[PDB]
């Protein structure tokens, strides 16, 4: 038993690494400043980003449709993530566009955490970087879009998983049997118990001496379904106080009937 | 089948 969790955490790992060009460890690297890439471009102000808008009409319009295009580049990734997650294509492909739908959201935000520190975020695959506070200076409501998503990330990063351990904790989130209108409920949470399995053992060897890992694991899950649904609730506001405003059809299609 | 009627682009993705 134990030797084939360890097998399946491996192609999980493996899989993460080909789906996701910006990896957990490149991140920090870029964070801590211990890559030899050159660094990245710091936007802090309406000045710095005029002057980066290269290397990366109104501003808070303009930032808010290039985060809907990473997302769009986000779901990509995550669904050929979800595609290597055995048992996973067998699925009704129905239910597999359900798992994704109610999802990918929980897993973006998981992911972006790898991505942030509490100053800022690494943006367009770590070549430039936005801070906190320049992001809380755009105009209302714009201005409290990401502020949860530090929050949580600060939180979340404090657990010091790694890539390893995130793959399978993405996974575990994916092949949740509770989302609405699941057809065929049991093979779900077949696989899924049996990533669950995976994720104790993983935490277990990998992070020996930090007791209740896996507990506060599942807490974050619970933790980032609330986030994703006060999320949902901006985009409401969005969409009722914002002209200009329209989501590329990618996200139309997730957001529709969505919470 | 009605989930994946409506949603035509993330059908593509998994396909």
């Amino acid at each position: 038993e134990s030797a084939d969790l360890r097998a399946l955490a491996k192609h999980l790992y493996d899989s993460y690494i080909k789906s996701f060009p910006l990896t957990k460890a490149k991140a920090r690297a870029i964070l801590t400043g211990k890559t030899t890439d050159k660094s990245p471009f710091v936007i802090y102000d309406m000045n710095s980003l005029m002057m980066g808008e290269d290397k990366i009409k109104e501003v808070a319009i303009r930032i808010f449709q290039g985060c809907q295009f990473r997302s769009v580049e986000a779901v990509q990734e995550i669904t050929e993530y979800a595609k290597s997650i055995p048992g996973f294509v067998n699925l009704d492909l129905n239910d597999q566009v359900t798992l994704l739908k109610y999802g990918v959201h929980e897993i973006i935000y998981t992911m972006l955490a790898s991505l942030m520190n509490k100053d800022g975020v690494l943006i367009s695959e770590g070549q430039g970087f936005m801070t906190r506070e320049f992001l809380k200076s755009l105009r209302k409501p714009f201005g409290d879009f990401m502020e949860p998503k530090f929050e949580f990330a600060v939180k979340f990063n404090a657990l010091e998983l790694d890539d390893s351990d995130l793959a399978i904790f993405i996974a575990v989130i994916i092949l949740s049997g509770d989302r609405p209108g699941l057809l065929n409920v049991k093979p779900i949470e077949d696989i899924q118990d049996n990533l669950l399995q995976a994720l104790e053992l993983q935490l277990k060897l990998n992070h020996p001496e930090s007791s209740q890992l896996f507990a506060k694991l599942l807490q974050k899950m619970t933790d980032l379904r609330q986030i994703v649904t006060e999320h949902v609730q901006l985009l409401q506001v969005i969409k009722k106080t914002e002209t200009d405003m329209s989501l590329h059809p990618l996200l139309q299609e997730i957001y529709k009937d969505l919470y | 089948n009605s989930v994946x009627v409506r949603h035509x682009l993330l059908t593509a993705i998994l396909x």
